[PDB]
């Protein structure tokens, strides 16, 4: 039992060391700027070769660091989350070579840029807001929770109102809820309401949708929305005390 | 044609790989 | 007096007669959800009318025995208030339909479906199913720090809706017969503040006014959208936080308290 | 006094009708406040050869002497009166910015604010990674395509404005309409889960950390004078 | 490490029989078949003799090395981690034996167990006396020949200042 | 009351940027394109301070921005840049301490009140 432990202080002092951790940053940064230049048709060939053998580096490099973990005991690497983050992108690249409709870039590219976020977090005054917004997130799940639980009745009024009147948005659920998002954001909801004044002789329900509408717009947009700011602010603070 | 970009993909990480091997043996002897 | 309305009253608070109507709140609002396709809504057109009708006669039955039950405290109560006011609504449209002719003239016409969106209403007396199954909860907080908060919301809201009402007054005074089609009406003027209040497209109607009308309006404008967004609804947001603060330094001396 | 001389020309100047009568006056005065703010330079400096650099006013205002050089040198030697002539001749609009160095409360709040750039930095680098991730995503599945939205999609540096432009929720639609129009299935699912992820979660998170930042630093300040 | 033995086998069954039908792709998962059978050759059976407090090691009846208990306690040396946890190794007198270590020690049933058998051994039960944190002090009987470590169990082990 | 020189701090700035815009814009204002809509925000001074202030309240930014695109000249790189730099800085930051500021002196006025309870 005596020596295997200088093994794992040795895998310790090499994986942990910040060598290496920059080393693998600067691959992926680089594979990144790949990425962002095959985003071109002429480059696109030129340096194919180039594109392709770095394509494969980093890949066999991540493969690398993969075995790694796992070799200092199954349980423990899945003891974790950015682990299991990193085993998940390796292993939706890796499946590339054997099977033909996933190694598409559509599924391939993007995943090697969410590959460094694992990476930005060494350069914690930046981790710092990923922490936040991490412990953030069930509360900001209750709000979401919220405010689809209030859209989701005003969309039955809204519907059982202007149904059969105004069918490019009020027909079914599905398109009242996309409506009453686009209202929500507060940008274009105006162009929706000339729909409600467009007509050839109307009076009636150009003022009830106006009601609709503004009553919407004050309780969900003015406080509803409003409330992801406090949510943040109540978790960031309460890391900043404890 | 295929078995060149594979390859070469084994080849860097294996001479790395050594290089890394390299300082493993190294501080043994360094310790010693 | 007493043996009759008392035991009206020990069947009406009877744990059976609140779960009968929980599964009639909850049928009525799953016939109410089926009916925003227009798939379903169209074919099932004559088992629902027979349905409503049955729900009104449930609905006669529940209020009436209620309110002879329990007297004004019935009254008392916001939670029935709600439901005496849907149930109004519902014999109103009831009789309105029987005093009219069911026909094409009357689908499109606008009072039918206002009446008939107050039976939308109905849905909400399914919120009171989902309390006593259970929300989780997992809003209680939320909801109570935005209860809280209220009271000074009401306050801010309308201070800067009596900051629209006067704008929107000298507005109309002044800017009419430069672009009538935004606000010849004074209801229309008052529209066109509100929507400017969410930054809409508020550059249009000054550009639109400068083509014919003239551009005095650029700062009427400015000085509205420095005053309303600019001070006002960031008022709300400080409001907000600070409530939210003190929530939770509640919570952190309660869970200190244990 | 020179200085808001000096803005106050740089007014003056965007009228051609001012600029051509009185255009003596303009170059004059325009020589004169070089010499003036050069001369100031050379002279503060020399009472002091090294702790100069200290001070980060002093910084700024070289930079400002060399913002005022790099025009004339470019329009003189280099000459063409070229396409970015008159942008660095407008560029000289923010040598007010020397004006900064005298308003005591200006400075305490240049203090207040300007020591929570690291977070702003931070958050900043955030969004962009986001952005790009997604800018990824949307030339790969509406751009490359050949049979829908080119053009607007078709390059990062278009695929970054539609999604900044998505992020600001300024005319969200309009993109999306247009990418609707093309019988994209899935244009809709990505459209509204970004808007949730860059414009209701991650600038809403920026005002809470600038609330918060602010916030301990001001209740420093006010303990400490306390 | 019989069990991966048992792992392996198993999985080279599943894949000995397959159709790929892909171009090249040759069906040589045999080279796990090996490690299957290689970790699998000898069962270990250790025996306490209290009685002469002393302790023998064997495999399928032959033995390998053997050494007195006089100092007989219970001890579990610390295998932090390189994430903020905490992780537990069992070392008993101080000798390299097949780790006892505490299992999901991130388990009181499993502990419990123990203390019967260190009843049923007749040696102390240190980590489980006061089992909080890392609290053991190894007796390593003066039988064994550990001096690197031997003397310096004690320097890992606190004093209790 | 309190923060009273941040408001110097954007009044400068809307000083900065408008007095570029009129610079940066110029062919723009100065243009024959048969078909344009924005051909007027950056025309004279005042112009592009009711212009500075639009971006501010990012209303039609894009659209301004294409517009400014659809002239020959007027190089995409530095319209762009003096945009989003307007954009980022201006709308975003700025808009974002007033409301930090605002909620301090609630703080504020939470801690006196607590204090003299
Ligand atoms: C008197 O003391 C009561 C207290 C228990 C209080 O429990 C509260 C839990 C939150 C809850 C259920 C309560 C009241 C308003 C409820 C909100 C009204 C809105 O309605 C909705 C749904 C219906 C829509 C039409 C409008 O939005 C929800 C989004 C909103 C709502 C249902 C969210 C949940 C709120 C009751 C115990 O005291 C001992
Ligand atoms: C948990 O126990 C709580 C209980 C006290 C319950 O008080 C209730 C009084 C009626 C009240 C205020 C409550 C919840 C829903 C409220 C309704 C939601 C709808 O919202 C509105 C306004 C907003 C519109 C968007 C939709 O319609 C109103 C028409 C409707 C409403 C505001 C009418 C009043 C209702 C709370 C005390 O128990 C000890
Ligand atoms: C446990 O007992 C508590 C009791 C005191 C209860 O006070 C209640 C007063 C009404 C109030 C503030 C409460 C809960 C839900 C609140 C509603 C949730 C909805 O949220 C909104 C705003 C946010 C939107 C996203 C959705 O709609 C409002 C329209 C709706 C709301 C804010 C109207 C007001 C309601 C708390 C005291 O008991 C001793
Ligand atoms: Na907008
Ligand atoms: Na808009």
């Amino acid at each position: 039992d005596v020596q295997e432990f200088i093994t794992q202080m040795y895998i310790k002092q090499l994986l942990r060391h910040p060598a290496f951790q920059l080393l693998l940053a600067f691959l992926l940064l680089s594979n990144a700027i790949t990425i962002a230049l095959r985003t071109n048709s002429y480059l696109g060939q030129k340096h194919y070769e180039l594109f392709s053998t770095i394509d494969d580096i980093v890949l066999t490099i991540l493969i690398c660091e993969v075995l790694l973990g796992w070799l200092n005991g199954f349980w423990i690497f899945w003891k974790d989350g950015w682990n299991i983050l990193n085993f998940a992108i390796v292993f939706i690249l890796f499946m590339g070579f054997f099977i033909k409709q996933l190694d598409m870039v559509a599924i391939t590219y993007p995943l090697r840029v969410l590959r460094l976020v694992h990476v930005c977090m060494a350069v914690e005054p930046l981790a710092r807001i990923i922490k936040v917004i991490l412990q953030s997130m069930p509360d900001l799940a209750n709000v979401m929770a919220l405010i689809l639980f209030f859209m989701l009745v005003f969309s039955v009024f809204g519907v059982t109102l202007f149904g059969a009147f105004v069918p490019k948005h009020f027909q079914n659920m599905g398109v009242a809820l996309y409506t009453l998002f686009i209202c929500i954001t507060q940008d274009g909801w105006l162009d929706i309401y000339t729909d409600f004044q467009m007509d050839e002789r109307e009076y009636a329900m150009e003022v009830g949708g106006a009601i609709y509408f503004a009553v919407f717009i004050t309780l969900g947009a003015f406080i509803g929305l409003n409330l992801f700011v406090v949510v943040v602010t109540t978790n960031l603070e309460q890391m900043m005390k404890t | 044609p295929f078995p060149g970009h594979a390859l070469i993909a084994v080849a860097t990480s294996v001479v790395l790989g050594v290089l890394i091997f390299i300082a493993f043996v190294f501080q043994l002897r360094n310790i010693h | 007096l007493l043996g009759l309305q008392q035991m009206i009253l020990s069947l009406t608070q009877s744990l059976g007669f609140e779960t009968f109507i929980f599964i009639v709140v909850c049928l009525n609002t799953v016939i109410l959800v089926a009916q925003t396709f227009t798939e379903l809504e169209i074919r099932g057109e004559w088992y629902f009318m027979v349905l409503d009708s049955i729900f009104l006669s449930i609905y006669v039955l529940e209020a009436v025995l209620k309110l002879i039950a329990l007297g004004l405290e019935y009254f008392y109560d916001p939670w029935n208030n709600l439901d005496f006011f849907i149930m109004v609504m519902a014999v109103l449209d009831f009789v309105l339909l029987q005093i009219n002719s069911l026909s094409y003239s009357f689908y499109n016409h606008s009072l039918f479906r206002i009446l008939k969106v107050f039976k939308s209403m109905r849905a909400l007396r399914a919120i009171r199913v989902l309390r006593r199954l259970s929300i989780l909860t997992s809003l209680h907080e939320v909801a109570g720090t935005l209860s809280g908060s209220l009271p000074s919301i009401t306050a801010i809201l309308t201070l800067m809706f009596t900051c629209l009402f006067l704008f929107s007054v000298v507005l109309r005074a002044l800017f009419q017969d430069s672009d009538p089609k935004r606000f010849q009406n004074i209801f229309t003027t008052l529209f066109t503040l509100f929507t400017m209040l969410t930054l809409d497209d508020w550059s249009l109607i000054y550009i639109d006014n400068r083509a014919q009308g003239a551009w005095y309006i650029i700062p009427i404008l400015m000085i509205y959208i420095v005053i309303q967004y600019f001070i006002f609804l960031n008022l709300v947001i400080a409001v907000l936080v600070d409530n939210f603060q003190m929530a939770l330094l509640k919570g952190l001396e309660k869970v200190k308290l244990e | 006094t020179t200085v808001t001389t000096n803005s106050f020309l740089l007014v003056l100047g965007t009228n051609y009708d001012i600029q051509f009568e009185f255009f003596r006056t303009f170059e004059v005065s325009e020589l004169f406040f070089v010499s003036v703010y050069v001369c100031e330079f050379l002279m503060k400096v020399y009472v002091d050869p090294i702790t100069y650099w200290k001070d980060g006013y002093n910084i700024l205002d070289v930079i400002i002497l060399i913002i005022l050089t790099i025009p004339y040198l470019l329009r003189k030697i280099k000459g063409n009166h070229s396409a970015y002539l008159h942008f660095a001749d407008g560029i000289q609009s923010l040598r007010i910015l020397k004006l900064i160095s005298y308003s005591r409360g200006i400075r305490t709040l240049i203090i207040a604010v300007g020591e929570t750039v690291y977070t702003v930095a931070s958050v900043l680098t955030l969004l962009f990674l986001l952005m790009f991730v997604f800018a990824i995503l949307g030339f790969c599945l509406f751009g490359v395509t050949d049979r829908g939205d080119l053009e607007n999609w078709g390059n990062l540096a278009s695929a970054f404005f539609t999604l900044f432009s998505l992020a600001t929720v300024d005319g969200w639609t309009d993109l999306q309409e247009e990418l609707d129009k093309r019988k994209f299935t899935v244009s809709r699912a990505f459209t509204i889960l970004f808007i949730l992820l860059a414009s209701f979660i991650f600038l809403n998170m920026f005002v809470g950390v600038m609330i918060m930042h602010t916030e301990d630093s001001m209740k420093k300040f006010e303990r400490d004078l306390t | 490490m019989l069990f991966i033995i048992c792992l392996v086998f198993i999985s080279c069954n599943v894949l000995r029989e397959v159709k790929y039908q892909e171009t090249w792709c040759f069906p040589a998962y045999g080279m796990v078949i090996g490690l299957w059978l290689m970790l699998s050759s000898p069962q270990r059976r250790l025996v306490l003799n209290h009685t002469r407090g002393m302790y023998h090691f064997s495999i399928q009846g032959r033995t390998v090395c053997q050494g007195p208990m006089h100092l007989v306690y219970v001890r579990l040396a610390l295998s932090s981690d390189a994430y903020g946890g905490r992780f537990f190794q069992l070392v008993l007198c101080g000798h390299k034996l097949e780790p006892l270590v505490l299992v999901q020690l991130s388990y009181e049933q499993m502990e419990f167990l123990g203390r019967h058998l260190a009843r049923k051994l007749n040696i102390n039960y240190f980590d489980y006396l006061a089992s909080s944190y890392r609290h053991v002090v190894r007796h390593w009987p003066l039988g064994a020949s550990f001096s690197p470590g031997i003397v310096q169990r004690k320097t890992q082990v606190y004093t209790k200042s | 009351k309190s923060m009273t020189f941040l408001l110097m701090l954007l009044l400068i700035f809307f000083y900065i940027f408008a007095v570029t815009g009129v610079y940066f814009f110029r062919e723009y204002s100065r243009s024959t394109i048969e078909g344009l809509e924005y051909n007027m925000f950056f025309s004279d001074l005042l112009n592009s301070l009711v212009t500075v202030f639009i971006l501010f309240t990012l209303d039609h930014w894009y659209a301004v921005l294409q517009d400014i695109w659809k002239v020959p000249e007027s190089s995409r790189v530095f319209s762009s840049i003096y945009v989003i730099l307007w954009l980022l800085l201006g709308s975003i930051i700025f808009r974002n301490i007033i409301v930090a500021m605002m909620v301090t002196n609630f703080q504020n006025i939470r801690s006196e009140l607590s204090e003299e309870m």
